[PDB]
C-alpha cells in the first residue's frame, strides 16, 4: 500500500511487496515442468504464442554442455541470469577445469537476485528458473525465485497452474525417480506432468518443448517435428 | 637542447637612494641564429617590475600569467600589489611546477608605495627566493654580470649616476657573451616616476 | 619486473603404474650463501595432491597461502568437499597455471617453477609443469632447474614412454628419484644433502616422507687425485 | 551525478515534460519559414512591450550555424544558445573529418538527435525550443527549410510557422503558399513572409526581423527601412 | 612495391603479391588491393596486419557513412577517416603506406597517399613500397596524360614488374585495377615467373639478364 | 529513498514555465532597485542600498555595484552572496580571454558566458537557480558603450535604459518617459536618481541609502574610466540635481 | 617475425 | 616541409612556402600548398614534423572560424597568433608535442596595418618586418638585412622575394621544387600563379 | 511521485505498459512474410499539407539484408537504428558473413530495459525487423520496449493495429506471392488510415534475397496502388 | 630484466585436398637445449570441424587456442547453434590476434578445415593477425625447410612438362589424402634430420565432412 | 640553475 513504492522498503508485518509483485509476474507465465532420475533430469516447457501468425516463446535456455534451464515471466531477466550463469560455467571450466556444480549454480544465482533487493534504485528479477543438471554428483533439478530462494527438488513446475503438474509429481514420486537409463519414459512423465496444467488447449507440435541432460547425454533442446513422438 | 641556453638573454636589477634600476638585453636567437632585436623581457604590474630570462617560450607564458594573478589580486583586495607580496607569489607559482617546471630566471624591481623603500629580488626555475641590498642577476651572462655588479656597484647612488653604473654592467657584461646583447633598455624607477632608456650598443 | 632473492633449487618427479612420485631438496639459498635449511618446498593440497615448488621462496610462501585459501573457499556451501567435490590435482594445477600467466602478461611473475602432482577421482596418474612465463607441458618425468638436465635423463631411462609406467613399480620409482637426488648434490652448488619425499597412490595414498638424507656416496677415489696435471705428490 | 527521470511516461502515453516544453514554444515570440523557388527567407517577430532596448547588441533571433545554414527558433532564448553553440561547433567538426560543410538535413538531424536525448536522458529537462533551420546544400541551388521541435522529431517544409499566434499564420500560409508554384524571386518570397507575419505581429515597425538566404554562403538582414517598404505596400493593396 | 597514376580514361591501380619476414619470402599470393566498394579501392605497404585489419575497418566506416548519409562517402572523407585513425596511433609503431583510389560524381578519379606518420596527400602519381622508386623510374619515363586504357594498363604492369626484378622484398605476380565512372574494373592477376620472359621476348627489354 | 524529498528544481509547469525560475524573478522583485542607463559618451549605475542601518559603515561597503575588470562593471538585484559566486566567475573568464588572445574580453562574450551558466542551473544538476538579476555596464572597441541585463533564467538582453529589483514597472515607464538618444552623462545621472526619488519605497532618497558608478571616456583621449562613487562624492552629486 | 612491398 | 619565408612591406605581408614534400629518396610531390586560410584578412604557413603540420593547421582554422561565425567578426592577427602561440605552448608540456614552426601573415583592418608573427614548435611568438622558419633564414636574414626597406610596395616585396628564392636555389642542398606565394592586405588573401 | 522500475501488483513494469500506449496514438505499420520476399508498409500521416511527405523517414535500411518500420515516438528509434547498423556492420567485421535477422533484433532489444535510476525511460517506438539470411530465410519480427520479440507471418503496429491484425489472419496463406503480399498491405493500410491513401502519404518496401533491401519510389507505388483499385473493383 | 617471452620450438604443416584438410604438427617441446615433453600435443580440434595450432611460444599459442575454443561456444550461444565457418573463424582470429597488437602472442597460427563449399582449406597467421587462405603452409623452427618442399611437390613449383622446352608447366591437380600423408611424414622425417627442435613424434588431424580422424608416428628421439 | 651549507 504505502510500503510497495520501491525494494528497499519493509512493511510493518516485515513483507517485501516489490519482491511479491516480482513473484507475480511468474503466476502470470506460461506452464514449465522439472523433473529427474538418477541417470538423466528432465525439462518439460508449454510455450506461449501472441497470436495464431506469431511465433511460440522460447522457455529453455542451454548454459553448458551439462547445464541449462527453463523460464517464466519476464524473458528479458531470464536472458540477463541465464548469460550471468553461462559466464560463471564458463570461468570455472577456464580457470579451474572444472565443470560449475549445479549446487553452486543455484548459489551464485540466489546471491546475484540478493542484491537487487536491498539496494534503492534497483528492481527484483521478474522471472522464476527451473535449472536441470548433470554434474560429479549425478543428476539435479533446482527452482530459483527471484526473492533468492533456490531449492533442489526430485520434481517441481512453476508458471500459471503449475499446482497440477507438481501435484501429480507429488503422486508419481516413486514411479519417475527410478526411471533410469530411460530417456524417452523420463519425458513421457514429464509430458503426462505437464498435461495436467492444461485448460481447452492440448500439446500441439510448435507448442511443446522438451530438453534433457543426463550421465552419457550432453544438455539438448528438442522443438518442432522432434517432440511429435511425446503427443 | 640546453632550454635555459637555447634563446640566450640577461637581466640586471640595481638599488640605488630612494631608487631602484631594472635593465634588460633586447636579443631572441635560436643557439647561433639570431632571430629578433626587439624581443624585451622587463614586464611591469601597476608600479612592481618583473624581469625573466630563460626560454622565451616560459617568459612570455608567466608574463601572461602574472598579468592574470595581479588583475584577479588588484580586483579582490582594491589596491596595486607591492614587491613584497608579488615576490611570494612568484616563488609560489614556480614552485607549483617543481617537477615540470618554467626554465627561467625571473628578476622582481619596485619601491613599496607605502614604507617608500627599494626592494629587489631573484629566483631560481623552481622559485627560491634571492633577495639583495644591491644587485640582483639573471641570465647566459651572470657570471659576466656578477664580475661586473661586484667591482663596479656602490651604495646610495642617485638615479642619474645609478643609470650609468647598471648601463656599463649590462653593456660589457652583454658583449663577453655569445647569446646576448642586440640592444639593451635601462628602467630607472624613482617614487612616482618611471624613465626607460634605450642603450647604444655593439649589434654583433 | 622482479629478481629472485631467497630461492629453492631443483624439484623432481616422475609417474609410476599405481602413482606419482615428487621430491625436492629442504634449501633456501640467498645467491651464493646456503642461509635456510628448514625449508619444506612440497605443499600437500587434501590427500590427492602435491604441489612442488622451486625458484623466489617469499612467492612460493605467497603460492602456499593461495592454495591454503582454496581448500577453504572449495568447502563453502559443498557438502560434498571430501567426497565427490573434493579438489583434484587438475583443478589445482589449472588454477595455479591461470595465476603464473595472468602474473607474467602483467609484466609481474611469481618467479617459480611448479610441479603439480597428485592422482585423479578415477585413479589416473597426474603429473604437469608450469612456471613463471606460464609455460605449461607433462611428461612421464618432470624436473626444474638443475633436475631437468641431470634428473630426466636418469629418470627417462627407467620411463621413456608411456608403456613404461605400468611396468615401473613403486620400489624402482623411488629408488630412481633417491639417487637422482644423491647425483644432484654431487654436481648443483645451491642444493643440499637433506630433501623431502612424496608419494601419491591410488591405493595406499598420500605419504608424506621428511628429513630424508643422501647417502651411499662415493669419495673415496678422491685421495688418489693430486694436482692439476703434472703433480706426483 | 543528479540522475532523476524527469522525463517519463504518464499512464495515457504522453511524456509531459516533453509537451510542457511545447507549451514555453507556443508562449515563445512567432518565428515563420517561407522557402521560394531559388532561395529561403525566415521571419520573426519581436514584442513591443520593451522600448528603450539596444537593438545593435540585443542577441539576433536568426542566428548564422555556418556562412551557408542559418536557425531560427520559438520558446525559451537562454535554451536556443546551447543548441545553436552546439551546432556550430558540429559544422565545423563536419568541415574537418568529411572536408565538406553540412548539408541542411544533416544539421538538422543533429540537432534534433540532441533535442530527443535530452527527453530521455537523466537529470535534465527537455528544450523548450522548436527550431526552424534553412539553407542551401555545398554546390547546390535547391532551398531546404527543416522544423525540430522539443520531442527530437524533424522534418522538411515548403512553408512553416512556430511560436504563439502560429496556429493563425499557417493558416494563412495553407490557403496563400502553393506547391506547384512557390515565390518565383526574392521580393515575393518576402512579401508573403510579411504578410504572414501582419497576420499575429500588431504593428510593422520595430516588429519584424527578415533575414534572406540564398545559394553559395549568400545570407544577409534587412534593416527596418527595407522591411517598413514592404509593409508600406502591402496596406495599401489591402484597402481595396 | 604498390602504385596508381591518374590519366585521360581515369585511375589504373597496379600491385605486387609478395609478402616478406626479414629475408624470408613469407608469401607470392597476397591481395595488397583491398575493395573497399564498387567506386573505392585501397592499397597496402609495410606491416600486412596493420594494413589489412585498418583497411578492412575504413571499409566497415565507409558503409556506416552510406547507411547514415543515404550517399556513398568522398574518397577525401574516406582517406581521412584512415589518416586521422593512424594520427591517433602516432609514435605507437604503426607501419602503413596505402593509397585510397576512387570516383565519385563531385570529386570525378581522385588519388590519396595515407602513411602511418599521418601524411594525406591528394595527387595525380604516387609508387608505395621498398620498390616505389624502381616503379617511378618506369612509370615516371613513359607516363603521359594522353594515354590509352590499353597502355595506362600494361605500363602500369611494366612499373610493378620493373620493380618486381630489381627490388629484392618485391615480386610474386601483378594485380591490376581499372577505375572509370562506372565503378573499378579487376584486369587479372599476372604470374612475374611467365610475365617477365613475355615481356622480354616481345619487348626487346632486360638485356642485362641472359635470354 | 531521496527521491522522496528532491524538489525537482529543473522541471516544466503544465503551463511551460520553469517554476523556481519563476520563484526567483519574484524574489528579485523585493531587492532594492538598481538602474543603467547608457548615454553617447558614457554609461551610469545607479543602485538603491535595501533599508540602511544608521550603524552601517557606507564609505568600506560594497552591496549592489561590482567591478568584473577595467572597462566592464555590473549592479546587483537579489541574493548578494549568489551574485558574488557569479562575478569571481566573471572575473576569472574575463582574465582568460586576455590571456589567451591579449585583448580585454567583448563585453557580450562575458554576458553570454555568465548567463549560460545561470541557464546550466535551470535545465540540469538538480540544484535551485542563483537568485540574481545583473546590468551590465561595459565598453570595447566594437559596439563601444553597452548595457546588458541577465535574470535566473540565464536570458540576457541589451538596453539604452533599464531598471532591475523592485518597483521595475513604475521604473521603466519614467525612464521610457524622459530618456533620448543624443542624451549625455551628466543628463544620465540626473534621469537615474530621478528615477529611483519616485520609485523609492524610502521617504527621502539620501546618499547613505544609495550607491553610483559611472564608466565614463573622460579620461585623457581614447581611454575608458570607471568611476565607483564615495559618499561624500554621492552627497555633492545628490545636492548638484537639487533632490536634498 | 610478423610479414611485412 | 622545409622552406618557409615571410615579408612584411608597406601595405600587404607576402608568405613564400616549398612546394616539395619529400619522404625517404623520393619527392612524393612537387605542388604542395604549405598554408591554411585562418580568416578571410589571415593567413597561417607551417613546416615541421609530417602529419602534426596540417593536423595542427586545420585545427587552428576550424577553431577561427567557429570564433568568426559564434561572434559574426573577425579577430586581430593579434589575437590570432597569441591563440595559435597558447596552443604551442600548452603543446610544448603534452604527451607527445605538436613539432610545427608556423608564420602568421595578416592585415589588421581596424589598423589599417599588415602583421607577420613567427611562432616556432615551442610556442615563441615574434613581431617581424620578416621572418623564415628552419635553415631557409640561415641565407634570407642576412639577405634582407641588406635589401629589405619598411615602405616597400607589394611588388618590390615580391622582388625582394625573388632574390630570397634565387639564393636558396643556389647555395640550399636540397630540392624543394620552388615556392607557392600568397599576399595578404585589405583586400583579403590572393595566390601568385607565375613565380 | 514513484521509481521509473517499479512493478505494477499485476506484476507488470508501469513504465514499459505506459510506452505501450504511446505506441498505440503512432501512425499504423505493416509487415507481411511470404517465401519470395517480405513487405514493409507504413502510414506516413502528415501534421500539414505543408509538410514534404518525403522528408517523412518511418521505413529505413539496417543493411542490406535487413529493412525496419517504425510505430509511435519515432525520434526515439533513432539511436535504435544506429545501433542495429552497427551491431549488423560489427559482425560483418569480425565474422565477415551476413549477421542473421533474429540475432540483430536480440541486439535491438537488449537496449529496451537498459533504463532506470543507462538512459531515463524505456523506448516510446515499437519496430517491425524485416530481413533474410541463408539458415532460417525470410523473417519478421516485432521489437517492442518491454525487450520482447516475437517472429511473425504477417504483423500490423500503431493506431490501426487491432483492426489490421484481425483482417491479416484471414488474407494470409503460406503460397502468398510478393505482389500479392505488396496489394495486401496497401489493401489494409488504406482500411484503417484516416486520409484517403496514395503515394504521398503512404510508403511501400521490402527484402528479398537476390536485390536486398529497397524502399519503392512513389512512381511504382502509384502503380500498385491504381492495381488494388481495379482489382476490388473487378469483383 | 624479466622476459616475457620464450621459445618452445617444434614446427606445424597444413595441406588443403579436394574434399578433405590435414593440420600436422610434431609432438616435441623443448626449451634451448632441453626437451620438456616429446608428446605434448599443440594441434587441437576445436569443434564445427576447424582444427588449429599456435606453434612458437606455448603460453601465448595455449592461450590463443583456449580463447578461440571459447569464441567457438558463446558464436553458438549468440548465433542459434549456427556453425562457425572456416572464414568466419579466420576473420574472428584476426581480432584476437590484433586485439594485442603491441603485445603480440609470440605464435604462428594455421587453421584448417573445409569451406562452405565443401572444398578443403588452411589459413595461416602472423603474430599480429594478418592472415591468408592457401593450399599450403609449414610454420614454426623447420617452416624454412619444409614450406620450398611444399612448393615444389603440392603446387608443383619449377616443374614443367617433360620436352616441352619449359614452355608447359606440370599441370596443378588436388593430391589424394594417401599421397599428401605421405608428403607430411617426408616433410618432417627431413626436418627431423637437420633440425634439433624437431622430431620424437608426429601427429596429423585430417578433416573430412564425416569428422576429425587421428594419426601418430614414431619420429627420431635425438 | 638552481641554488644549493
Ligand atoms: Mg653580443
Ligand atoms: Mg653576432
Ligand atoms: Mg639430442
Amino acid at each position: 500500500n504505502n510500503y510497495d513504492g520501491d525494494t528497499v522498503t519493509f512493511s510493518p508485518t516485515g513483507r517485501l511487496f516489490q519482491v511479491e509483485y516480482a513473484l507475480e509476474a511468474i503466476k502470470q507465465g506460461s506452464v514449465t515442468v522439472g523433473l529427474r532420475s538418477n541417470t538423466h533430469a528432465v525439462l518439460v516447457a508449454l510455450k506461449r504464442n501472441a497470436d495464431e501468425l506469431s511465433s511460440y516463446q522460447k522457455k529453455i535456455i542451454k548454459c553448458d554442455e551439462h547445464m541449462g534451464l527453463s523460464l517464466a515471466g519476464l524473458a528479458p531477466d531470464a536472458r540477463v541470469l541465464s548469460n550471468y550463469l553461462r559466464q560463471q560455467c564458463n570461468y570455472s571450466s577456464l580457470v579451474f577445469n572444472r565443470k560449475l556444480a549445479v549446487e553452486r549454480a543455484g548459489h551464485l544465482l540466489c546471491d546475484k537476485a540478493q542484491k537487487n533487493t536491498q539496494s534503492y534504485g534497483g528492481r527484483p528479477y521478474g522471472v522464476g528458473l527451473l535449472i536441470i543438471g548433470y554434474d560429479k554428483s549425478g543428476a539435479h533439478l533446482l527452482e530459483f525465485q527471484p526473492s533468492g530462494n533456490v531449492t533442489e527438488l526430485y520434481g517441481t513446475a512453476i508458471g500459471a497452474r503449475s499446482q497440477g503438474a507438481k501435484t501429480y509429481l507429488e503422486r508419481t514420486l516413486d514411479t519417475f525417480i527410478k526411471i533410469d537409463g530411460n530417456p524417452d519414459e523420463l519425458i513421457k512423465a514429464g509430458v503426462e506432468a505437464i498435461s495436467q496444467s492444461l485448460r481447452d488447449e492440448s500439446l500441439t507440435v510448435d507448442n511443446l518443448s522438451i530438453a534433457i541432460v543426463g550421465k552419457d547425454t550432453p544438455f539438448t533442446i528438442y522443438d518442432g517435428e522432434a517432440v511429435a513422438k511425446y503427443i | 637542447s640546453d632550454p635555459s641556453s637555447i634563446n640566450g638573454g640577461i637581466v640586471v636589477a640595481m638599488t640605488g637612494k630612494d631608487c631602484v634600476a631594472i635593465a634588460c638585453d633586447l636579443r631572441l636567437g635560436s643557439q647561433s641564429l639570431g632571430v629578433s632585436n626587439k624581443f624585451e623581457k622587463i614586464f611591469h604590474y601597476g608600479h612592481v617590475f618583473l624581469g625573466i630570462t630563460g626560454l622565451a617560450t616560459d617568459v612570455t607564458t608567466l608574463n601572461e600569467m602574472f598579468r592574470y594573478k595581479t588583475n584577479l589580486y588588484k580586483l579582490k583586495e582594491e589596491r596595486a600589489i607591492e614587491p613584497e607580496t608579488f615576490t611570494q607569489l612568484v616563488s609560489s607559482s614556480l614552485y607549483e611546477r617543481r617537477f615540470g617546471p618554467y626554465f627561467v630566471g625571473p628578476v622582481v624591481a619596485g619601491i613599496n608605495s607605502k614604507s617608500g623603500k627599494p626592494f629587489i629580488a631573484g629566483f631560481d626555475l623552481i622559485g627560491c627566493i634571492d633577495e639583495a641590498k644591491d644587485f640582483i642577476v639573471s641570465g647566459t651572462a651572470s657570471d659576466q654580470l656578477f664580475g661586473m655588479c661586484e667591482s663596479l656597484y656602490e651604495p646610495n647612488l642617485e638615479p642619474e649616476d645609478l643609470f650609468e653604473t647598471i648601463s656599463q654592467a649590462l653593456l660589457n657584461a652583454a658583449d663577453r657573451d655569445a647569446l646576448s646583447g642586440w640592444g639593451a633598455v635601462v628602467y630607472i624607477i624613482k617614487k612616482d616616476e618611471v624613465v626607460k632608456r634605450y642603450l647604444k650598443m655593439r649589434q654583433d | 619486473t622482479q629478481q629472485p632473492i631467497v630461492t629453492g633449487t631443483s624439484v623432481i618427479s616422475m609417474k609410476y603404474d599405481n602413482g606419482v612420485i615428487i621430491a625436492a631438496d629442504n634449501l633456501g639459498s640467498y645467491g651464493s650463501l646456503l642461509r635456510f635449511n628448514g625449508v619444506e618446498r612440497l605443499i600437500p593440497v587434501g590427500d590427492n595432491t602435491v604441489v612442488g615448488i622451486s625458484g623466489d621462496i617469499s612467492d612460493m610462501q605467497h603460492i602456499e597461502r593461495l592454495l591454503k585459501d582454496l581448500v577453504t573457499e572449495n568447502a563453502y556451501d559443498n557438502p560434498l568437499a571430501d567426497a565427490e567435490e573434493a579438489l583434484e590435482p587438475s583443478y589445482i594445477f589449472e588454477y595455479l597455471a591461470t595465476v603464473m600467466y595472468q602474473r607474467r602478461s602483467k609484466m609481474n611473475p611469481l618467479w617459480n617453477a611448479i610441479i603439480v602432482a597428485g592422482v585423479q577421482s578415477n585413479g589416473d596418474q597426474f603429473l604437469r609443469y608450469v612456471n613463471l612465463l606460464g609455460v605449461t607441458y607433462s611428461s612421464p618425468t618432470l624436473a626444474t632447474g638443475f633436475g631437468a638436465h641431470m634428473a630426466n635423463p636418469l629418470l627417462r631411462k627407467v620411463v621413456d614412454r608411456e608403456s613404461d609406467i605400468p611396468k615401473t613399480t613403486v620400489q624402482v620409482a623411488e629408488e630412481a628419484i633417491v639417487n637422482a637426488m644423491r647425483v644432484l648434490y654431487y654436481r648443483d652448488a645451491r642444493s643440499s644433502r637433506n630433501f623431502s619425499l612424496a608419494i601419491i597412490d591410488k591405493n595406499t595414498g598420500l605419504t608424506f616422507k621428511k628429513n630424508l638424507q643422501v647417502e651411499n656416496m662415493k669419495w673415496d677415489f678422491a685421495k688418489d687425485i693430486k694436482g692439476y696435471g703434472t703433480q706426483k705428490i | 551525478g543528479y540522475d532523476r527521470a524527469l522525463s517519463i511516461f504518464s499512464p495515457d502515453g504522453h511524456i509531459f515534460q516533453v509537451e510542457y516544453a511545447l507549451e514555453a514554444v507556443k508562449r515563445g515570440t512567432c518565428a515563420v519559414g517561407v522557402k521560394g523557388k531559388n532561395c529561403v527567407v525566415l521571419g520573426c517577430e519581436r514584442r513591443s512591450t520593451l522600448k528603450l532596448q539596444d537593438t545593435r547588441i540585443t542577441p539576433s533571433k536568426v542566428s548564422k550555424i555556418d556562412s551557408h545554414v542559418v536557425l531560427s527558433f520559438s520558446g525559451l532564448n537562454a535554451d536556443s544558445r546551447i543548441l545553436i553553440e552546439k551546432a556550430r561547433v558540429e559544422a565545423q567538426s563536419h568541415r574537418l573529418t568529411l572536408e565538406d560543410p553540412v548539408t541542411v538535413e544533416y544539421l538538422t538531424r543533429y540537432v534534433a538527435g540532441v533535442q530527443q536525448r535530452y527527453t530521455q536522458s537523466g537529470g535534465v529537462r527537455p528544450f523548450g525550443v522548436s527550431t526552424l533551420i534553412a539553407g542551401f546544400d555545398p554546390r547546390d541551388d535547391e532551398p531546404k527549410l527543416y522544423q525540430t521541435e522539443p520531442s527530437g522529431i524533424y522534418s522538411s517544409w515548403s512553408a512553416q510557422t512556430i511560436g504563439r499566434n502560429s496556429k493563425t499564420v499557417r493558416e494563412f500560409l495553407e490557403k496563400n503558399y502553393d506547391r506547384k508554384e512557390p515565390p518565383a524571386t526574392v521580393e515575393e518570397c518576402v512579401k508573403l513572409t510579411v504578410r504572414s507575419l501582419l497576420e499575429v505581429v500588431q504593428t510593422g515597425a520595430k516588429n519584424i526581423e527578415i533575414t534572406v538566404v540564398k545559394p553559395d554562403s549568400d545570407i544577409v538582414a534587412l534593416s527596418s527601412e527595407e522591411i517598413n517598404q514592404y509593409v508600406t505596400q502591402i496596406e495599401q493593396e489591402k484597402q481595396e | 612495391t604498390t602504385l596508381a597514376f591518374r590519366f585521360q580514361g581515369g585511375i589504373i591501380v597496379a600491385v605486387d603479391s609478395r609478402a616478406t619476414a626479414g629475408n624470408w619470402v613469407a608469401s607470392q599470393t597476397v591481395k595488397k588491393v583491398i575493395e573497399i566498394n564498387p567506386f573505392l579501392l585501397g592499397t597496402m605497404a609495410g606491416g600486412a596486419a596493420d594494413c589489412q585489419f585498418w583497411e578492412t575497418w575504413l571499409g566497415s566506416q565507409c558503409r556506416l557513412h552510406e547507411l547514415r548519409e543515404k550517399e556513398r562517402i568522398s574518397v577525401a572523407a574516406a582517406s581521412k577517416i584512415l589518416s586521422n585513425l593512424v594520427y591517433q596511433y602516432k609514435g605507437a609503431g604503426l607501419s602503413m603506406g596505402t593509397m585510397i583510389c576512387g570516383y565519385t560524381r563531385k570529386e570525378g578519379p581522385t588519388i590519396y597517399y595515407v602513411d602511418s606518420d599521418g601524411t594525406r596527400l591528394k595527387g595525380d602519381i604516387f609508387c608505395v613500397g621498398s620498390g616505389q622508386t624502381f616503379a617511378y623510374g618506369v612509370l615516371d619515363s613513359n607516363y603521359k596524360w594522353d594515354l590509352s586504357v590499353e597502355d595506362a594498363l600494361y605500363l602500369g604492369k611494366r612499373s610493378i614488374l620493373a620493380a618486381a626484378h630489381r627490388d629484392a622484398y618485391s615480386g610474386g605476380s601483378v594485380n591490376l585495377y581499372h577505375v572509370t565512372e562506372d565503378g573499378w574494373i579487376y584486369h587479372g592477376n599476372h604470374d612475374v615467373g611467365e610475365l617477365f620472359w613475355k615481356v622480354k621476348e616481345e619487348e626487346g627489354s632486360f638485356n642485362n639478364v641472359i635470354g | 529513498g531521496s527521491r522522496r524529498y528532491d524538489s525537482r528544481t529543473t522541471i516544466f509547469s503544465p503551463e511551460g514555465r520553469l517554476y523556481q525560475v519563476e520563484y526567483a524573478l519574484e524574489s528579485i522583485s523585493h531587492a532594492g532597485t538598481a538602474i543603467g542607463i547608457m548615454a553617447s559618451d558614457g554609461i551610469v549605475l545607479a543602485a538603491e542600498r535595501k533599508v540602511t542601518s544608521t550603524l552601517l559603515e557606507q564609505d568600506t561597503s560594497t552591496e549592489k555595484l561590482y567591478k568584473l575588470n577595467d572597462k566592464i562593471a555590473v549592479a546587483v538585484a537579489g541574493l548578494t552572496a549568489d551574485a558574488e559566486i557569479l562575478i569571481n566567475t566573471a572575473r576569472i573568464h574575463a582574465q582568460n580571454y586576455l590571456k589567451t588572445y591579449n585583448e580585454d574580453i567583448p563585453v557580450e562574450i562575458l554576458v553570454r558566458r555568465l548567463s549560460d551558466i545561470k541557464q546550466g542551473y535551470t535545465q540540469h544538476g538538480g540544484l535551485r537557480p542563483f537568485g540574481v538579476s545583473f546590468i551590465y555596464a561595459g565598453y570595447d572597441d566594437r559596439y563601444g558603450y553597452q548595457l546588458y541585463t541577465s535574470n535566473p533564467s540565464g536570458n540576457y538582453t541589451g538596453w539604452k535604459a533599464i531598471s532591475v529589483g523592485a518597483n521595475t514597472s513604475a521604473a521603466q515607464t519614467l525612464l521610457q518617459m524622459d530618456y533620448k538618444d543624443d542624451m549625455k552623462v551628466d543628463d544620465a545621472i540626473e534621469l537615474a536618481l530621478k528615477t529611483l526619488s519616485k520609485t523609492t519605497d524610502s521617504s527621502a532618497l539620501t546618499y547613505d541609502r544609495l550607491e553610483f558608478a559611472t564608466i565614463r571616456k573622460g579620461a585623457n583621449d581614447g581611454e575608458v574610466y570607471q568611476k565607483i562613487f564615495k559618499p561624500q562624492e554621492i552627497k555633492d552629486i545628490l545636492v548638484k540635481t537639487g533632490i536634498t | 617475425x610478423f610479414l611485412x612491398x | 616541409m622545409d622552406i618557409i619565408l615571410g615579408i612584411r612591406v608597406q601595405d600587404s605581408v607576402i608568405l613564400a612556402s616549398s612546394k616539395a614534400v619529400t619522404r625517404g629518396i623520393s619527392v612524393l610531390k612537387d605542388s604542395d600548398d604549405k598554408t591554411r586560410q585562418l580568416s578571410p584578412h589571415t593567413l597561417m604557413s607551417f613546416a615541421g614534423e609530417a602529419g602534426d603540420t596540417v593536423q595542427f593547421a586545420e585545427y587552428i582554422q576550424a577553431n577561427i572560424q567557429l570564433y568568426s561565425i559564434r561572434e559574426d567578426y573577425e579577430l586581430s592577427p593579434q589575437a590570432v597568433s597569441s591563440f595559435v602561440r597558447q596552443e604551442l605552448a600548452k603543446s610544448i608540456r603534452s604527451r607527445r608535442p605538436y613539432q610545427v614552426n608556423v608564420l602568421i601573415g595578416g592585415y589588421d583592418k581596424k589598423k589599417n596595418k599588415p602583421e607577420l608573427y613567427q611562432i616556432d614548435y615551442l610556442g615563441t611568438k615574434v613581431e617581424l618586418p620578416y621572418g623564415a622558419h628552419g635553415y631557409s633564414g640561415f641565407y634570407t636574414f642576412s639577405l634582407l638585412d641588406h635589401h629589405y626597406r619598411p615602405d616597400m610596395t607589394t611588388e618590390e616585396g615580391l622582388d625582394l622575394l625573388k632574390l630570397c628564392v634565387q639564393e636558396l636555389e643556389k647555395r640550399m642542398p636540397m630540392d624543394f621544387k620552388g615556392v607557392i606565394v600568397k599576399i595578404v592586405d585589405k583586400d583579403g588573401i590572393r595566390q601568385v600563379d607565375d613565380f | 511521485d514513484r521509481g521509473v522500475s517499479t512493478f505494477s501488483p499485476e506484476g507488470r513494469l508501469f513504465q514499459v505498459e505506459y510506452s505501450l500506449e504511446a505506441i498505440k496514438l503512432g501512425s499504423t505499420a505493416i509487415g507481411i512474410a511470404t517465401k519470395e520476399g517480405v513487405v514493409l508498409g507504413v502510414e506516413k500521416r502528415a501534421t500539414s499539407p505543408l509538410l514534404e511527405s518525403d522528408s517523412i523517414e518511418k521505413i529505413v535500411e539496417i543493411d542490406r539484408h535487413i529493412g525496419c518500420a517504425m510505430s509511435g515516438l519515432t525520434a526515439d528509434a533513432r539511436s535504435m537504428i544506429e545501433h542495429a547498423r552497427t551491431a549488423a556492420v560489427t559482425h560483418n567485421l569480425y565474422y565477415d558473413e551476413d549477421i542473421n535477422v533474429e540475432s540483430l533484433t536480440q541486439s535491438v532489444c537488449d537496449l529496451a530495459l537498459r533504463f532506470g535510476e543507462l538512459m531515463s525511460r524505456p523506448f516510446g517506438v515499437a519496430l517491425l525487423i524485416a530481413g533474410h539470411d541463408a539458415d532460417d530465410g525470410y523473417q519478421l519480427f516485432h521489437a517492442e520496449p518491454s525487450g520482447t520479440f516475437y517472429r511473425y507471418n504477417a504483423k500490423a503496429i500503431g493506431s490501426g493495429s487491432e483492426g489490421a491484425q484481425a483482417e491479416l489472419l484471414n488474407e494470409w496463406h503460406s503460397s502468398l506471392t510478393l505482389k500479392e503480399a505488396e496489394l495486401l498491405v496497401l489493401k489494409i493500410l488504406k482500411q484503417v488510415m484516416e486520409e484517403k491513401l496514395d503515394e504521398n502519404n503512404a510508403q511501400l518496401s521490402c527484402i528479398t534475397k537476390q536485390d536486398g533491401f529497397k524502399i519503392y519510389d512513389n512512381e511504382k507505388t502509384a502503380e500498385l496502388i491504381k492495381e488494388l483499385k481495379e482489382k476490388e473493383a473487378a469483383e | 630484466q624479466f622476459n616475457p617471452y620464450g621459445d618452445n620450438g617444434g614446427t606445424i604443416l597444413g595441406i588443403a585436398g579436394e574434399d578433405f584438410a590435414v593440420l600436422a604438427g610434431d609432438t616435441r617441446n623443448i626449451t634451448d637445449y632441453s626437451i620438456n615433453s616429446r608428446y605434448e600435443p599443440k594441434v587441437f580440434d576445436c569443434g564445427d570441424n576447424i582444427v588449429m595450432s599456435a606453434n612458437g611460444f606455448a603460453a601465448d599459442g595455449d592461450a590463443l587456442v583456449k580463447r578461440f575454443k571459447n569464441s567457438v561456444k558463446w558464436y553458438h550461444f549468440d548465433h542459434n547453434d549456427k556453425k562457425l565457418s572456416i572464414n568466419s573463424a579466420a576473420r574472428n582470429i584476426q581480432h584476437l590476434l590484433y586485439g594485442k597488437r603491441f603485445f603480440p602472442y609470440y605464435v604462428h597460427t594455421i587453421i584448417a578445415g573445409l569451406d562452405e563449399d565443401g572444398k578443403g582449406a588452411v589459413y595461416s597467421f602472423d603474430p599480429v593477425g594478418s592472415y591468408e587462405r592457401e593450399q599450403c603452409r609449414a610454420g614454426g623452427a623447420a617452416a624454412s625447410l619444409i614450406m620450398p618442399f611444399l612448393d615444389n611437390q603440392v603446387n608443383f613449383k619449377n616443374q614443367y612438362e617433360p620436352g616441352t622446352n619449359g614452355k608447359v608447366k606440370k599441370p596443378l591437380k588436388y593430391l589424394s589424402v594417401e599421397e599428401v600423408i605421405k608428403l607430411v611424414r617426408d616433410s618432417f622425417t627431413s626436418a627431423t634430420e637437420r633440425h634439433i627442435q624437431v622430431g620424437d613424434g608426429l601427429e596429423i588431424l585430417i578433416v573430412t565432412k564425416d569428422g576429425v580422424r587421428k594419426e601418430f608416428y614414431e619420429l627420431k628421439r635425438d
